[PDB]
């Protein structure tokens, strides 16, 4: 709430140089550790998903501890940032309120933390979603985050499709359970449906949390055990399907679960390469160039065994010719023939290199 | 080549520092402090010098990527030097002091740019000693500029200047000088012993103020220097009265040994006036004092 | 560094093997002309010794 001190900053050029240096630093670490907060929160959701009497609160406390550590480090670095933004323009207050909401959400999740709080877990989920949001406003309040919104959104919609498909699979499971003759086994099915709806819900919340904070590999890890959890729920539904007796609609539930598996996989990979992304868009020939590399380091790896250099040279000149002829096509598209001929000479030298390779 | 580009970036920073000197103001960084600045300057001097030594060695091997590595190294060392000089400018008040820091730094770095291109040539062309000798002499030059840089602090300068003055008095006193007033061996030699006692006594207070403050170190060192001056002239009157010419040469040898002892002594003294912290070299100072006492005893 | 010292040291060895008994100032010039390169090698040694970040790890 209080602003930093403002020790003198000086008209000196190197002064403001160092100043913006510290600015970018502070920004980066603040980013890192809020991602860390979210990671802690996600771990919270994961562990809280467990039934008490086997809950190891230890990891929970560890999470909240890192949350505290940051929130302090937030305070410090973000106030530094705010002081210097006051130096140029003076609008730290949006960031102030962002961090305020951050901490408030944190405290609310702690309010969710105590078993004394006998509130059902979905409210904890709502609060965690508030966390993920408040993080989002923070991250674009500094603006460092959101390299691009598209993959975030795609994962959003995909996960929501997962939730809807899960609800439908629940419907099918309820139907086939009502078909089951036994009493007690379909209650196991009911338990499976309940925990599955759970798995979905915390999946939803985990998505909410991680989306602002994709950059942190730790968030990706949290997501992967989230998928692991909901996958365990998938085999729970598999068992619930096993409970039935020789029907086509249990197979329908199986297909729905298989689609749930696939969609889990798909969001997993979309997120994976969303993190595992290049800053720019798809450049020309990148995959071609990348494969070129692959070969290059294969070879520089390999001295003495032509038993591979033959293979890698072959594929090498292959992709090389591919790049070359595509160069030809683009040069055709090229109007200023200087570019075309430059491409031509480059490709000819490439052919030269491939030859000497042969 | 980047190291070059960097010397130009350092020159632009020196120009920004020159503009600050015209403004008559240079706010120190929140972290930088005058004593830490002293540490910065001394360590950086040592570092850049050793880096130059790496340059010499690599060019002695010649034609190595490691040569460019040490080029970047000297570049960074100069950058640190820039930090040190910028701080010392940002803290001092004497206009001439910051002028000197600008000037010394600039000379160091322009000579360094000469080094950059000369070593580029060295890298391009193998097999010529003349390049090696040229490198050697330019490195010496940059080292002298460095010594100027360190000596920029006034309190340092006089006492090391006093060191040089006493060494030079001994050197002029060395060219077979023979004083007229021979006097008597006895009272002369006894006062000589008293003066030597006073000298290593002065060394003891030198290490005392090495536990104390720098200006006191300076004045004590100066008292030491003039005391040793009288001591050396007492030695030369010993030589003038000496019955034997070989006895005379022996006394001269003892005196010159004492001279170099005191030389290394105050060299360490200044190298510590560098830093009130580094206890290693303070112990080394103690050792130097012991050696001076050894010359006294002989 | 050490190798250059060793080579200059061999030069010293010849200085000893030649300066011995001649009393010819040509040998003396030879000896000093060999000690100078060793002197700069020493200088390199000293500079390396001055390697500040590679000098000491004082206790606390």
């Amino acid at each position: 709430d209080d602003f930093e001190t403002l020790p003198p900053l000086g008209q000196d050029a190197a002064s403001k140089a160092w100043r913006k240096n510290k600015m970018d630093e502070s920004k980066h670490e603040i980013h890192s550790q809020v991602d860390a907060i979210t990671a802690g929160t996600a771990s919270v959701v994961n562990l809280t998903a467990g039934d008490p009497a086997e809950t190891d609160y230890t990891a929970v406390g560890c999470a909240v501890t890192t949350i505290s550590s940051n929130l302090t480090e937030m305070s410090r670095g973000v106030k530094l940032l705010a002081a210097l933004l006051e130096d140029e323009g003076g609008n730290g207050r949006p960031l102030l309120q962002a961090a305020k909401g951050l901490a408030g959400a944190v405290s609310e999740l702690l309010r969710s933390a105590q078993p004394a709080s006998a509130e059902p877990r979905q409210n904890l989920l709502l609060a965690a979603g508030n966390v993920g949001q408040a993080s989002g406003e923070l991250l674009q309040q500094i603006g460092e985050s959101d390299t691009d919104p598209h993959f975030q959104d795609v994962l959003m919609q995909l996960a929501n499709a997962v939730a809807s498909a899960a609800a439908a699979l629940v419907l099918k499971a309820k139907s086939v359970a009502q078909r089951t003759e036994d009493s007690g086994l379909q209650t196991q099915v009911i338990a499976a449906a309940t925990q599955c709806a759970l798995s979905t819900s915390q999946l939803v919340a985990c998505t909410k949390v991680v989306a602002p904070t994709i950059s942190s590999p730790v968030c990706q890890e949290q997501l992967v055990e989230a998928g692991r959890l909901v996958a365990k729920a998938v085999e729970g539904c598999v068992s619930a399907s096993q409970a039935a007796t020789e029907d086509g609609q249990l197979l329908r539930g199986v297909g729905a679960a298989a689609t749930a598996v696939t969609q889990a996989l798909n969001e997993l990979l979309q997120h994976v390469k969303a993190h595992a992304t290049g800053a720019g868009p798809a450049g020309r020939y990148d995959q071609a160039t990348d494969t070129i590399l692959t070969v290059t380091e294969n070879i520089f790896s390999s001295m003495g065994d032509a038993g591979e250099m033959v293979r890698q040279a072959r594929i090498l000149a292959q992709a090389t010719s591919d790049l070359v002829n595509a160069i030809k096509a683009d040069a055709e598209g090229e109007s200023d023939l200087e570019n075309s001929r430059k491409l031509l000479s480059a490709a000819k030298i490439l052919a030269d290199a491939t030859a000497k390779m042969v | 080549d980047s190291a070059l580009s960097v010397v130009q970036n350092l020159e632009k920073d020196l120009q920004e520092i020159k503009a600050a000197a015209r403004d008559g103001k240079l706010k120190p960084l929140p972290g930088e402090t005058m004593e830490k600045c002293t540490q910065d300057l001394g360590n950086s001097t040592k570092a850049v010098s050793s880096a130059i030594a790496k340059l010499l060695g690599e060019i002695a091997q010649g034609n190595e990527n490691y040569a460019g590595i040490a080029a970047r190294d000297v570049a960074g060392g100069l950058r640190s030097l820039a930090q040190a000089a910028r701080g010392v400018a940002a803290l001092t008040s004497d206009p001439a002091v910051q002028a000197i820091v600008l000037d010394t730094a600039s000379d160091v770095l322009d000579k360094a740019s000469s080094l950059i291109e000369e070593a580029k040539k060295a890298s391009g062309h193998p097999g010529d000693p003349e390049s090696q000798q040229r490198l050697a002499q330019v490195a010496k030059a940059v080292t002298q500029a460095l010594n100027r840089c360190v000596s920029c602090l006034p309190g340092q300068r006089d006492v090391d200047n006093a060191l040089r003055a006493v060494g030079d008095a001994s050197k002029r006193l060395l060219s077979d000088l023979l004083p007229p007033s021979t006097g008597t061996f006895q009272e002369a030699q006894s006062r000589l012993n008293e003066a030597a006692a006073g000298l290593n006594q002065a060394a003891t207070e030198l290490v005392q103020a090495s536990r104390g403050t720098p200006q006191d170190l300076a004045r004590a060192s100066g008292r030491f220097g003039q005391d040793f001056s009288t001591f050396l002239e007492a030695g030369v009157e010993m030589a003038g009265q000496a019955p034997s010419q070989e006895d005379r040469a022996q006394v001269v040898s003892n005196l010159k040994g004492i001279s170099m002892s005191s030389s290394k002594l105050l060299l360490a003294a200044k190298a510590l006036s560098t830093d009130p912290a580094s206890p290693n070299l303070k112990s080394q100072l103690a050792a130097a004092a012991r050696a001076v006492t050894d010359s006294i005893n002989q | 560094s050490a190798k250059e010292v060793a080579n200059s040291t061999a030069n010293l060895v010849k200085t000893i093997k030649a300066l011995d008994g001649d009393f010819t100032e040509e040998n003396r010039a030879q000896c000093r002309a060999a000690t100078a390169p060793l002197l700069e090698a020493v200088d390199n040694l000293s500079a390396f010794a001055s390697n500040p970040e590679f000098s000491s790890v004082p206790a606390q």
